[PDB]
RNA sequence: CUUUAAUGUUUGAUGUUCUAACGUUGACCCGUAAUCCGGGUUGCGGACAGUGUCUGGUGGGUAGUUUGACUGGGGCGGUCUCCUCCUAAAGAGUAACGGAGGAGCACGAAGGUUGGCUAAUCCUGGUCGGACAUCAGGAGGUUAGUGCAAUGGCAUAAGCCAGCUUGACUGCGAGCGUGACGGCGCGAGCAGGUGCGAAAGCAGGUCAUAGUGAUCCGGUGGUUCUGAAUGGAAGGGCCAUC
RNA sequence: AAUUCCUUGUCGGGUAAGUUCCGACCUGCACGAAUGGCGUAAUGAUGGCCAGGCUGUCUCCACCCGAGACUCAGUGAAAUUGAACUCGCUGUGAAGAUGCAGUGUACCCGCGGCAAGACGGAAAGACCCCGUGAACCUUUACUAUAGCUUGACACUGAACAU
RNA sequence: GUUUAUUAAAAACACAGCACUGUGCAAACACGAAAGUGGACGUAUACGGUGUGACGCCUGCCCGGUGCCGGAAGGUUAAUU
RNA sequence: AGGACCGAACCGACUAAUGUUGAAAAAUUAGCGGAUGACUUGUGGCUGGGGGUGAAAGGCCAAUCAAACCGGGAGAUAGCU
RNA sequence: UUUUGUAUAAUGGGUCAGCGACUUAUAUUCUGUAGCAAGGUUAACCGAAUAGGGGAGCCGAAGGGAAACCGAGUCUUAACU
RNA sequence: CCAUAGGUUAAUGAGGCGAACCGGGGGAACUGAAACAUCUAAGUACCCCGAGGAAAAGAAAUCAACCGAGAUUCCCCCAG
């Protein structure tokens, strides 16, 4: 798998991730993204792919 | 080996001038902006020109570059 | 000899009030991340059985 | 806790001796005027061999099955899904082993927004410097670019630069289109809640059209669901996903 | 050449003339040494070639003897058969005509013959294709299995040393 | 000499000779789930399997592949515990 | 003495013709090979179908053989006629 | 009969006469008709046996949701006009 | 050596035939799935053993749900 499928786990106390695709040979770093989380229904920073 | 073709995508004008249409009715499925958005018309992300209010459909020809616009009348 | 039931159709269907049957959309057990949330939000509820297929459901009942 | 001794210790592995289970298509006796069989004496092996159960390898010796379709007869050759143009006779659609090409990917920016800019090619002058690198001016004015094949489109730029950023958010959907169907696609607008801009406003991914896989079966996370007497649990469902 | 596509390879022989045959040459498409190689006396209802004798094989058939075929009397079948008052020619046509069109010819019926046609009769084409048909057969096709083989446990013990 | 009784009698089979190989007897091998037989009332000068098929000159090279023979250092490895 | 030679019965079936609704569901006529051998023959036993047997052709196993015949599953299935 | 199409030289039939090919049982749905009617109706069984009991049960009047659960409403959603 | 094995005699019982129904020991394939191997067809067809006018099973180490029912076999519903 060249471009590989990963997820975006919320840093809150909520068991929710989004899901997207990353590459290996372009990004050695993990992905930080602010995103909505429908438990507290606000926007939380996301990290921890897979 | 040369013969091949896609499935045709059913483009064109679905509703012509002089027709009482309803809201959100698709008028034109086109690729580019060969038909241009205008009064009461949204341009889709595939440039599907879609309607916003009830009424008729009028093909105006306006603009400095002789473009083709679609509009919805009321009366 | 009573009629045998198509058990797959009995699992995938259930009857509504005016004789229509209900069913559940496809494309919802695996690959979902390359798809859109708009598409999956369309797919998530249940719907009615279409026109030409009612004979091929009622015969299965 | 590192490496090793005296000896209790449950047993496993190697060699040696014994005979008593087991074998004897060695001998002798009896039933018995009998080359089967049984019983006894005796000899040689002897915990080996061999039989059953489980398991690994072999296994056409043998049994049951498969080996596709289009096709200008069949087979070999080629092709089967998706996108683009023509054949398409100016609504949509329209076949052929008709003519020509591409896709089974990519991006944390190449996305959103705000502010802003406009390319190709040629000529002239200019150190190494060259037919062509980087500078300045002129003609020209999209021939260039648009992540890629083609077509349509783009100057209010959909092409290019920088800052700020996560709307590549969720739950819904009046209505429409296109397919027999499963489905696929466009979508103003509502509630919540973000980013950009002073604001009017824009943003539910990329300029669009390909970049894909039904169901079943099972994996992981969450759960105002169920829980075969009851409370739990295993499992089943639902939501998300592999 | 039991093997050579081109090929009747090329050169001698035989013959008036020989794609076959015999002898030799090598450029063996693609002989080859135990799925043997090369020679071989004899043997072969074996394959090929030549020569003498011999003759109706032939030019070119002719005559004769018997058994049928023909006639008389007696017994008396069969396959096939939509129906029939069942001609030719040219043309048309499900595309090769007894039947259609046009035209020619022809008193009605036996008998002996000959087979050119009636796409004649016999067997629902064996070769061709299709059916998601069958049978057998082969293998490093798949799935299993009898069998061969390995080990553990039970049938199964007593002591000695490591 | 044998063969397709019935479209094929041959160059096909078989042969004696040859070589490889399995074989220690309760042999290998075969029928048979076992018993018991054939092997043979034989005993490596015997029996089976396999190819070539009298005789004479002979029979060359290769263990890369597939199959057979030898082993017991190492890796991996079933059931059991 | 000879799987010796010629040739009767005996065994077989290489060539031509007739026959091909026949005299005959494979013959007749005229020729033909072996004829003391691995032959021929009378009688009776043994081998039962995924089996036998086969000097091997896929030949024979009751006029039927790439798996006999009979009775069953059986009104097998038949997108074919 | 099969066909795009047959006088077709594509198939089948020599002729007559007899026989011969969409039936049966239990389920479901639709139509027509008869009864009753927010009701309808029994089956197995008892029974001077088509009567009459027997109403165990099935269908219908209320659905929605996977389900707990609610109810002329129900499901999604924190929540809908 | 006793005794067992064995030999003789004698009595009682059995053998075998028969349609189907029954209890068991063995046990296919065509077919269907539009092919086929899991599955089916079915423990059907078939082979074998044994008894009776009936056979087998049969008085609970069975169900249910905190109320309880009370051996076995047969029919109708639950229920396609
Ligand atoms: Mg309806
Ligand atoms: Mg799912
Ligand atoms: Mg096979
Ligand atoms: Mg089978
Ligand atoms: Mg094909
Ligand atoms: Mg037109
Ligand atoms: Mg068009
Ligand atoms: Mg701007
Ligand atoms: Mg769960
Ligand atoms: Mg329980
Ligand atoms: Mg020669
Ligand atoms: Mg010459
Ligand atoms: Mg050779
Ligand atoms: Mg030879
Ligand atoms: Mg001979
Ligand atoms: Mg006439
Ligand atoms: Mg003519
Ligand atoms: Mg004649
Ligand atoms: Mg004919
Ligand atoms: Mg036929
Ligand atoms: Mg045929
Ligand atoms: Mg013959
Ligand atoms: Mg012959
Ligand atoms: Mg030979
Ligand atoms: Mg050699
Ligand atoms: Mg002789
Ligand atoms: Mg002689
Ligand atoms: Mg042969
Ligand atoms: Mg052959
Ligand atoms: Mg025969
Ligand atoms: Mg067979
Ligand atoms: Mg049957
Ligand atoms: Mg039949
Ligand atoms: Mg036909
Ligand atoms: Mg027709
Ligand atoms: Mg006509
Ligand atoms: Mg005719
Ligand atoms: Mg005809
Ligand atoms: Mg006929
Ligand atoms: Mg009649
Ligand atoms: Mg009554
Ligand atoms: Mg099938
Ligand atoms: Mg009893
Ligand atoms: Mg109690």
């Amino acid at each position: 798998g060249i471009r590989e499928k990963i997820k975006l786990v919320s840093s809150a106390g909520t068991g929710h991730f989004y899901t997207t695709t990353k590459n290996k040979r372009t990004k050695p770093e993990k992905l930080e993204l602010k995103k909505f989380d429908p438990v507290v229904r606000q926007h939380v920073i996301y990290k921890e792919a897979k | 080996r040369n013969g091949r073709d896609s499935e045709a995508k059913r483009l064109g004008v679905k509703r012509f001038g002089g027709e009482s249409v309803l809201a959100g009715s698709i008028i034109v499925r086109q690729r580019g902006t060969k038909f241009h958005a205008g009064a009461n018309v949204g341009c889709g992300r595939d440039h599907t020109l879609f309607a916003k209010a009830d009424g008729k459909v009028k093909f105006e020809v306006k603009g400095p570059k002789n473009r083709k616009f679609i509009s919805i009348e009321a009366e | 000899p009573k009629i045998k039931t198509v058990r797959g159709a009995a699992k995938r269907f259930k009857k509504t009030g005016k004789g229509g049957f209900k069913h559940k959309h496809a494309n919802l057990r695996h690959i979902l991340t390359k798809k859109a949330t708009k598409r999956k939000r369309h797919l998530r509820p249940k719907a009615m059985v279409s026109k030409g297929d009612l004979g091929l459901v009622i015969a299965c009942l």
